[PDB]
């Protein structure tokens, strides 16, 4: 709402390359994912 | 038993974790006067004396990064000294968001450092000068030592603060025991004189893990 | 292998004589200066030097202040305010003066004049030793 | 300068006092030095130069 | 204990407050 | 035999730390008396952090092969 | 660093101090050095 405008020089200017969040996401889902199937073994 | 706080995501019917998490924010009022009351000046006199001794090295790109070490130092401040009161839940303690911090800022630098200076951020692994004839033995030394950072950064923050939490609770433990059975205040001396380096422990962390970031982005900066 | 020169702004003890070893009570410790010493320049304090001859004799001089240099070669230059000898010093008046300045310390009210002062017993407390 | 009973030569010599000058690349064979003893031996080189000229 | 394969809700809380309240609140300083 | 024997030839690699600390230190106040000659003194400190690192390998690896 | 220093007090004034105690302990038949010591015999006259 009015709270973009505050900081939309920050997100589109400098943490470009912090926005590479895909790593942490795939590790996390993978880690889930094998916890699932060790879970599912029993 | 002792393992009940750490594996505890705020039990309820709902989970709370956001809402244990969100909350040290409501302790720092946003100034709007220009003479304002005790109570934010002392906060702003330690930012702005906190600011010159850590963000006077970069030359001007690292001054862009301001904002968000700053913030990150007060985040992890405020989190770690709350947890101290008696039956807190220090977020920290969690692996989870540990893992979720370290690895952004890390790989931005580590790929920041590769799109400006490709030549000069390729010869870092090599040590400057010449290192004898070891070349091809050392080149996998550093290299392997690179991918260590986070995995340290974040396994240090995990195990301290648990430490310190299993000694407060062991010896109140021991000192609840001892009461039946003879009289001994030496353990609640012990658990006194611990309680203070509990509390001068927790900043020195926070300024360990921000500084060995700045470190890091200088680096390739 | 030492050309040693122990001087003073009135009268010269030795010019460019070879002795064996000096021994200088320096600020900062004390010292031992034999053959190919490394280079080194370094103020004394009030204490006792002495300096052992090619024979084997050892002679005794009692320096107040001044500089010391060894350079790149066996040479030594030592230039002190002060050189005296025993034999015509007085033990009594030295514990006199050392008692004086005893209660001096407690006479003084700044901490630069009781400094001055501290100088003062320590260059008495120094002395009475020997 | 005393030359002769019938004779003087006038000269001057130069004064390296300042501790910054005196911190070069020569100095570093002598290894046991600091700040502190550099300015008193200055100190001290200033008073002999002058005792030596008047006499 | 600490693992319990439960950690979606806190990586994402943590996120949204770091990212967005800490900085809104900090900017609003002079020096 | 093969867990136990594992978990006892691991502890070897433990004087590599030290070795390191050491070597590392000595540079640091080698360093204050000598900036010009700082050149010379890395190679050196580069061998011994080298050799000791290379010995703590050696033992990580004899480690490795009783535990397979 | 010592005591004498940081209290206003100058590597000279020490070496007087010290010279001055030195010769204060010597015998007196020997103490004519005073007469060769004799450092007082320049006066300071300022600018203004």
């Amino acid at each position: 709402q009015f709270q973009f405008t505050g900081i939309k020089k920050y997100f589109n200017s400098y943490t470009l390359t912090g926005r590479m969040n895909c790593v942490l996401a795939t590790y996390g889902g993978i880690a889930l994912l094998v916890l699932y199937f060790k879970l599912r073994s029993k | 038993n002792l393992f009940a706080s750490f594996i505890a995501p705020t039990m309820m019917g709902l989970p709370i974790v956001t809402l244990i998490i969100m909350f040290p924010s409501l302790l720092f009022p946003t100034p709007k006067r220009l003479i304002n009351n005790r109570t934010i000046s002392i906060q702003q006199w330690l930012i702005q004396l906190t600011s010159k001794q850590m963000m006077a090295i970069h030359n001007q790109k690292g001054q862009t990064w301001s904002l968000m070490l700053m913030s990150l130092i007060m985040f992890i401040g405020s989190t770690n000294i709350l947890g101290l009161l008696p039956h807190s839940f220090t977020p920290t303690t969690q692996l989870s968001m540990n893992l979720g911090m370290a690895i952004p800022l890390w790989s931005a630098t580590v790929f920041t450092g590769f799109r400006y200076k490709t030549k000069t951020s390729l010869a870092h692994f090599l040590p400057q000068g010449t290192p004898a004839l070891l070349i091809p033995m050392l080149v996998i030394i550093e290299t392997i030592s690179l991918f260590i950072q986070p995995v340290a950064l974040a396994v240090r923050l995990t195990a301290n603060i648990t430490a310190g939490h299993l000694l407060i609770h062991l010896i109140g433990g021991a000192t609840l025991a001892l009461l039946n059975i003879n009289t001994m205040t030496a353990f609640i001396t012990f658990t006194i004189l611990i309680l203070l380096t509990i509390l001068e422990f927790a900043v020195a962390l926070i300024q360990a893990y921000v500084f060995t970031l700045l470190v890091s982005l200088y680096l390739h900066d | 292998q030492m050309s040693f020169t122990f001087a003073s702004p009135t009268q010269v003890f030795f010019n460019g004589a070879n002795v064996r070893q000096v021994d200088v009570p320096t600020q900062t410790g004390a010292f031992g200066i034999l053959a190919s010493h490394v280079p080194t320049l370094q103020v004394l304090r009030p204490g006792l030097v002495v300096v052992h001859a090619e024979d084997g004799t050892t002679s005794k001089y009692f320096v107040s202040s001044g500089s010391v240099t060894v350079n790149a070669d066996s040479s030594v230059q030592l230039l002190a305010e002060e050189a005296v000898t025993l034999d015509m010093l007085d033990p009594g008046v030295a514990k006199a003066n050392l008692e004086k300045a005893q209660s001096e310390l407690l006479g003084a009210a700044d901490e630069a004049s009781r400094a001055e002062i501290q100088i003062r017993i320590e260059a008495n407390e120094a002395l009475v030793k020997a | 300068r005393f030359r002769s009973v019938i004779s003087y030569k006038t000269e001057e010599k130069p004064i390296f006092s300042l501790d910054t000058v005196a911190s070069a690349e020569s100095m570093s064979i002598y290894d046991d030095i600091d700040a502190d003893v550099l300015r008193n031996y200055q100190e001290y080189s200033l008073a002999n130069i002058i005792y030596y000229s008047l006499k | 204990q600490l693992d319990t394969s439960t950690w979606f809700i806190t990586i994402t809380s943590m996120i949204m407050t770091l990212f967005i309240l800490f900085q809104l609140k900090i900017s609003n300083y002079s020096y | 035999a093969k867990f136990i024997g594992a978990g006892a030839a691991t502890v070897g690699v433990a004087g590599s730390g030290a070795g390191i600390g050491t070597v590392f230190g000595s540079l640091i106040i080698g360093y204050a008396r000598n900036p010009s000659l700082k050149q010379q003194l890395f190679s050196y400190a580069i061998l011994g952090f080298a050799l000791s690192e290379a010995m703590g390998l050696f033992c990580l690896m004899v480690a490795f092969l009783i535990l397979f | 660093v010592a005591y004498w220093r940081q209290a206003g007090l100058s590597y000279i004034r020490y070496s007087q101090i010290c010279a001055k105690a030195v010769r204060d302990a010597l015998k007196a038949e020997f103490k004519a050095n005073a007469e060769k010591t004799s450092g007082s015999n320049v006066k300071i006259v300022k600018v203004k």
